[PDB]
């Protein structure tokens, strides 16, 4: 049965850690958007 | 004359202090066999055989960093009492550090302390080094200020407090420890300075340009920074400020009395002195965010107030210029009801590297101490890492079990709260 | 600021010795019992696992223990057993016959005794002991029962001590014995209330790391061992060398139980290099971290991916980089998020020792309280259930003076304990 | 080996003190 | 014999000899 | 300071003749009398033990007894048996018969005018005597019967002298006669009125010694009698050497017997380790302190645990730190301070001497007054109520000239004897 589980939850694993380089992109938007409402 | 007691409490109160001994010892030419080959007397006091003994007390509930000291590179500098050392570590426990492990040795600590400044004349202050993110570093801290502060008045404390850092951490009752520390941090601690991690971590990674310090040398960096701030009255200089003459500048309100530092110029020396190292730059490298010693950005918030240590051979026909340039400038823009907001301190001597460092050796160095506004971020950050923790009873028992009151964490949540909201209100426009 | 070690069973004899062996090595202790190192730094805590003699010898802090004297004489014949005391060589006549029942109630009851007044007698030698530390196997008898017995009367009247309880969990596909089931499950509900921390061993994640980690042709019960050993050092590392950030047992303890019954831990080491691969690989923190939560690297025998990490920390060893190390766990944090629970952010901890292993640059130990356990409790409470439903083998433990309703609250506080797993594992915040 | 206390070794601790 | 046997006894001594001296280290 | 010897019986004269020849060891005597020591501290005291002759010949001050002449010819035929003087070997012609009355009211009365005569002879000698110390055993016939007839005459004319005996009373596992009980219960109150305090010696416990503190597998008597001469010797240490806190047998009866009829006591020795683990046992008074108190280390057939100590007190030997052994006399007490009587504060006693015995640079002598010799009374006169209810074996004593009345009596003296332990036992205050 983990033939179907390892290989999902590797999947799982590699789509989580994209999105939590997404969610650095994010934060690192959103900085750039609130330092440069300041420098405006 | 203008001494200070050092203290330094914990693992990485201890290392601190290594290093600003270190650093003191080599700037006032004192080997470690304790005797130079009287601008000393304020961390070093002579014996009856000409030898210089630093005014420091060291505490760890543990004893590995400890006897490390004690065997280290200064057996015969560091006396081998007012070197207090327990036999087990309070391992990030507040709980243990203020209440059943750290009371078996408080008093010891504190005959140390008497023995200390019934030798000193005219003691100045106290000199805190800790975390309050460690176990020790924050429930005998706390303690220790407590029973400083009752049994020595209205005595002056400074205390360079390792505040956990935003996201890069080495435990995970880093938040718990800091938020309860935050008590004694706050009623029994004059001043409080930030130490931030990742602030030093990033311009020691940018400005060093070296991809490999350590503890040592942000500890190094640490050290520096003390000695520039406390510099004035070991040194003679333009102007003389002591530990009262700025910390009632830097403490306009009871309660905001925490500061956040920055130095500057931190550099290594290519790409220090390809370039013309002048005074107006080293202060806009000082106001730089990044050039800053501690995790925040101060133009989210506001500057209440700023003091200045100028060390080397600035002038003040300089210095009026640069202050001048930050006054005009616009992105730094200081608290309604203070206008000047710029207290300044000058001191004839350089800055001295010590060997083995990353630092180059500097002719002019700049030391800033501000109480802002933007210091409210660490406390706005720091609540919501607790509040995670203390929502599902996490790393609560721990604590219950040593001797912790379950609504005292909550009373503890309710100070920040307002910690946060009184920096707020100062902040408010009038 | 010592630790006292103890033996249970002769999978435990085995394990201690190759403890002793491992700690002799990075201690520069003879086999003749004489102090060979050439080091200052590494005698500064030399009376952590070691006690001095008259004749200027060093004797490990070592109760062992069994029902087969055949062990202690394996043991004292051993390369390194002629190290141990006589007195803690403490042994039976006749065996559990690995069962519970006799390793427990009635041929462990007569010798208890003798144990915890050897142990009362190392403790007070010791100026502060700051934890025991016994290794031993839950599918056996001797080793799960009067091995567990022994913290559950130590506990009694030691409440800040530590317990450094290892305990060899047995699997199906290493199912050595049939009344494995029973043995595990009559110990793990006791390892959850006398000892303050337990951590586990399964063969099949030991096998899998010897077999394509190592590569080796032949590795036997030596080289098993030796690989749990390393983190059996690990652990307490940063209490016997100074370190930029240090840490001990009650370190780990606090830092890594979220709640009382969360205390079932699973280690790692790292690094492991092939026979044929140390040159081509650049021993770094950066290839350490992916490998510090491999899978095939994981010395435990549940996959992580298939729960959830709790609490983690990493005992490193050697000269490292304090930003890198820290930022690398910091990667850890910031790649992983359905992994880590939301509810305690960045729950990763590093320590840092200065001194590495003998043959290494820089090392780690892994620990982790992850919620992959639970599938560990349940592939045996399964068999379990299973074999108990028929009331197959409960004469053998009945005629020695339990019943039935002792079984069942075992079943019952495991199921407790696999539930508390699952609703830990899948809040919610 | 076996280590024997000699009876040359032997004194009073007042003795030690007066040496 | 070192065996467990004989309890790891290499050479058994009358009491005399026994009290009359003391093992140490043998290196 | 002097102390005068004499041997009753084969038991005595055995236990004496191992006695003599190990002190006179200890002062560098030579078997055929000379001095070959290398020391001054002997010579300083040798007169306690040893009475000197015009030809400068060192002779024991010793009164071997016995109704045997067999056991007189064994010890003149020992080592050391040239040593002792030969008109002090008083004997018989037939043996007691392991008999009461046959050495204490018949032939015993016959032969001990000489032996009196012969004992205040070299009693007149001595400038002044501490006093007269016997050594027998209760179990034997003419070592029971005809040595408590000593012991009763000697009191009428050295009332103000210390009286220490050395009595050797058996346990039925060793029992190697029937007629024990008889012989211990007709002797138990001579001593009980006629000596200031008495130090027992058990056949068992020396065996239990033996076997499992020092592991031996073929202990003889030889072996036995060593082991109760090292206390015979550290009793008068402080007699016969100089001490840095000395002193002596007035001593030891000031300070433990609080009411005169609390006298008698059970006896324990340090270091015991045997040679396998003498390698991997550092010799430190720190562990002789719980070699002191061990239950196995122990010199009497009656547990510590079960009893409660009232009066004990400790004989060090060597160059040792006062401080931290007062210091673990106090840490003793106060860990077991429910073992010891709460009302009599500091109940164990320190004495430090400097000389100690050959090859030990540490030796301890330990004195104890627990109250767990009445369950070894209250059992041995079981014994003996068992066959005097049915007027079996009396028959001997009957005819040879004893009456009832007395027997009574002497039963009636264990009963209020014993009594009183278990009744200070539990006393509350
Ligand atoms: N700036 C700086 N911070 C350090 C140093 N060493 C440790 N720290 C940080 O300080 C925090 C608290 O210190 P701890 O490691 O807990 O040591 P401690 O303060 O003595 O507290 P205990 O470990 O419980 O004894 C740690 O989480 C580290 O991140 C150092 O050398 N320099
Ligand atoms: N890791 C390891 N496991 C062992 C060793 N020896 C035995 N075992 C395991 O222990 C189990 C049997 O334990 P057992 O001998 O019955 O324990 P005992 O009854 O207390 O002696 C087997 O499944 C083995 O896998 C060893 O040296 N190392
Ligand atoms: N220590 C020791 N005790 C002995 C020896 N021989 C006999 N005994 C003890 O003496 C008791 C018997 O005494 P017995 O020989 O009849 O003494 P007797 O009647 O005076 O000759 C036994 O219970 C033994 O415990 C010996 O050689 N050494
Ligand atoms: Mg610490
Ligand atoms: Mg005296």
């Amino acid at each position: 049965l983990c033939n179907k589980m390892c290989v999902l939850k590797r999947s799982l694993n590699a789509v989580k850690g994209k999105n939590t380089e997404l969610l650095k992109e994010i934060d690192r938007a959103n900085e750039e958007n609130r330092f440069i409402q300041q420098e405006g | 004359m203008r001494e200070a007691i050092c203290i330094h409490i914990g693992q990485a109160g201890c290392q601190v202090g290594n290093a600003c001994w270190e650093l003191f010892c080599l700037e006032h030419g004192i080997q470690p066999d304790g005797s130079m080959p009287d601008a000393f007397n304020t961390f070093f006091s002579e014996t009856g055989a000409g030898k210089h003994v630093p005014r420091c007390l060291f505490l760890d509930l543990e004893p590995t960093v400890v006897d490390e000291v004690r065997t280290g590179t200064y057996r015969q500098l560091f006396n081998p009492e007012q070197l207090v050392s327990g036999k087990e570590d309070a391992a990030n426990n507040y709980a243990r550090g203020h209440y059943t492990i750290g009371k078996e040795i408080v008093d010891l600590a504190l005959d140390r302390i008497r023995k200390l400044a019934d030798n000193c004349t005219g003691l100045q202050g106290f000199m805190v080094f800790h975390a309050v993110g460690g176990g020790t570093g924050s429930g005998l801290g706390a303690l220790l200020l407590e029973r400083l502060s009752v049994d020595y008045g209205k005595k002056s404390k400074l205390g360079y407090t390792v505040y956990p850092s935003p996201q890069v951490s080495t435990a995970v009752v880093e938040p718990y420890n800091c938020v309860l520390s935050t008590h004694s941090l706050l009623e029994h601690t004059d001043v409080a300075t930030m130490l931030d991690n990742e602030a030093i971590y990033d311009l020691t990674r940018r400005s060093l340009d070296i991809e490999r310090p350590s503890y040592t040398n942000v500890n190094r960096l640490i050290g520096q920074v003390v000695s520039s701030l406390t510099a004035s009255l070991r040194f003679d200089g333009a102007l003389n400020v002591d530990l009262t003459e700025f910390q009632t500048n830097l403490v306009p309100y009871p309660r905001i009395h925490f500061v956040l530092t920055s130095y500057a110029p931190v550099v290594s020396a290519e790409k220090a002195y390809h370039e013309q190292l002048s005074v107006a730059d080293i202060t806009n490298s000082v106001f730089e965010p990044a050039g800053m010693l501690t995790k925040c950005d101060p133009r989210h918030g506001k500057y209440m107030s700023c003091c200045l240590m100028y060390r080397g051979d600035v002038v003040p026909k300089d210095v009026n210029a640069a202050i001048a340039t930050i006054k005009t400038k616009r992105t730094i823009q200081f608290v309604d009801w203070c206008p000047t907001g710029f207290k300044c301190g000058i001191n004839y001597q350089p800055p001295t590297v010590v060997p083995g460092g990353d630092l180059a050796k500097v002719q002019r160095a700049v030391c800033m101490i501000a109480n802002s506004t933007a210091i409210a971020e660490v406390f706005a950050r720091i609540d919501h890492k607790f509040d995670l923790m203390y929502s599902k009873r996490a790393f609560v028992h721990w604590y219950v079990g040593e001797g912790m009151e379950e609504g005292e964490f909550s009373e503890a949540r309710e100070d920040l709260a307002a910690l946060e909201k009184d920096y707020e209100e100062v902040g408010a426009e009038s | 600021r010592e630790i006292v070690s103890c033996q249970a069973g002769q999978c435990g004899n085995q394990i201690g010795s190759k403890f002793w062996e491992v700690i002799s090595d990075e201690h520069g202790v003879d086999p003749t019992g004489t102090y060979q190192g050439d080091s200052d730094l590494q005698l500064e805590r030399i009376n952590v696992y070691f006690d001095e003699s008259s004749g200027g010898r060093y004797v490990p802090r070592a109760v062992l223990m069994d029902l087969e004297p055949g062990t202690m004489d394996s043991v004292r014949a051993g390369p390194y057993g002629q190290l141990f005391r006589p007195d803690n060589f403490i042994f039976g006549q006749s065996g559990a016959g690995n069962n519970w029942a006799k390793g427990h109630y009635t041929e462990g009851a007569e010798l208890i005794d003798s144990v915890l007044d050897v142990c009362r007698k190392e403790a007070e030698s010791c100026d502060c002991l700051q934890g025991f530390q016994l290794s031993h196997s839950l599918g056996g008898g001797t080793g799960s029962g009067m091995g567990t017995l022994l913290i559950s009367k130590l506990r009694e009247e030691y409440p800040d001590r530590i317990m450094m309880t290892f305990s060899v969990i047995p699997s199906p596909r290493v199912s050595d014995t049939v009344v494995e089931p029973y043995n595990t499950t009559l110990s793990v509900h006791q390892l959850v209330e006398n000892s303050d921390e337990s951590m586990c061993i399964d063969n099949e994640a030991l096998y899998d790391i010897c077999f394509r980690t190592l590569k080796l042709t032949t590795p036997t019960f030596g080289d098993l061992n030796h690989l749990v050993a390393a983190v059996m050092s690990g652990v307490t590392c940063c209490l016997r060398f100074p370190g930029q950030l240090n840490s001990d047992l009650r370190k780990l303890a606090v830092n890594l139980v979220p709640f009382p019954r969360l205390h079932f831990f699973m280690m790692g080491f790292a690094p492991l290099t092939s026979r044929g691969s140390q040159q081509y690989r650049g021993l770094s923190v950066a290839e350490l971290t992916q490998q510090m939560f491999d899978a095939k690297n994981m010395m435990q025998a549940a996959d992580p991916r298939h729960g959830r990490y709790l609490t983690a920390s990493a005992l490193f060893r050697g000269r490292m980089s304090t930003k890198e190390v820290d930022e690398q766990m910091l990667n850890v944090q910031n790649k992983n998020s359905s992994y880590f629970i939301e509810w305690i952010p960045n729950n990763i901890k590093s320590s840092i020792c200065d001194i590495p292993p003998k043959g290494l640059k820089m090392s780690v130990t892994f620990i982790g309280n992850n919620t992959c356990i639970q599938e560990m409790f349940r592939r045996v409470g399964e068999q379990f259930t299973g074999m108990f439903r028929r009331k197959a083998f409960l004469h053998w433990y009945t005629g020695e003076g339990m019943d039935e309703m002792e079984f069942t609250e075992a079943e019952s506080n495991m199921n407790d304990l696999v539930s508390e797993y699952q609703q830990y594992q899948d809040a919610t915040v | 080996t076996l280590h024997r206390h000699p009876t040359s070794a032997w004194e009073s601790t007042s003795h030690a003190a007066t040496r | 014999t070192g065996t467990t046997a004989s309890y790891f006894q290499t050479e058994q001594p009358t009491v005399r000899e026994l009290l009359s001296s003391w093992a140490q280290t043998a290196s």
